[PDB]
């Protein structure tokens, strides 16, 4: 969130590894921008 | 817009913010109506001295 514009960059995998996060380079492409204008101070992710 | 927005007694629907603890940032919108501390007291209810 930057001067009233929220920004998102993201990526998804080729990897089927043992357990922990691989060290490795794939950058996140930009995907969306939203003029939300709010103070975000905190957050929470949503599960199934 | 006097020709449109004014009323002979005064168009008292038009509101602005008069008191704040700090400034707001570039392009911020503050929707709040909580009672302002100019008094040092932990001020609560619809007023305070
Ligand atoms: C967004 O809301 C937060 C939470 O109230 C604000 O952070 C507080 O700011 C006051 C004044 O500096 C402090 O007394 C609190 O301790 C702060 N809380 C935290 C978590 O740091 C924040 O300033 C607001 N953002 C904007 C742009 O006004």
């Amino acid at each position: 969130n930057i001067d009233g514009y929220f920004k998102i960059y993201s990526k998804h995998t080729p990897i089927n590894l043992v357990r922990d996060l691989p060290h490795g380079f794939s950058a996140l492409e930009p995907l969306v921008d939203l003029p939300i204008g709010i103070n975000i101070t905190r957050f929470q992710t949503l599960l199934a | 817009s006097n020709n449109l927005d004014s009323k002979v007694g005064g168009n008292y629907n038009y509101r602005y913010r008069l008191f704040r603890k700090s400034n707001l940032k570039p392009f911020e919108r503050d929707i709040s109506t909580e009672i302002y501390q100019a008094g040092s007291t932990p001020c609560n209810g619809v007023q305070g001295f």
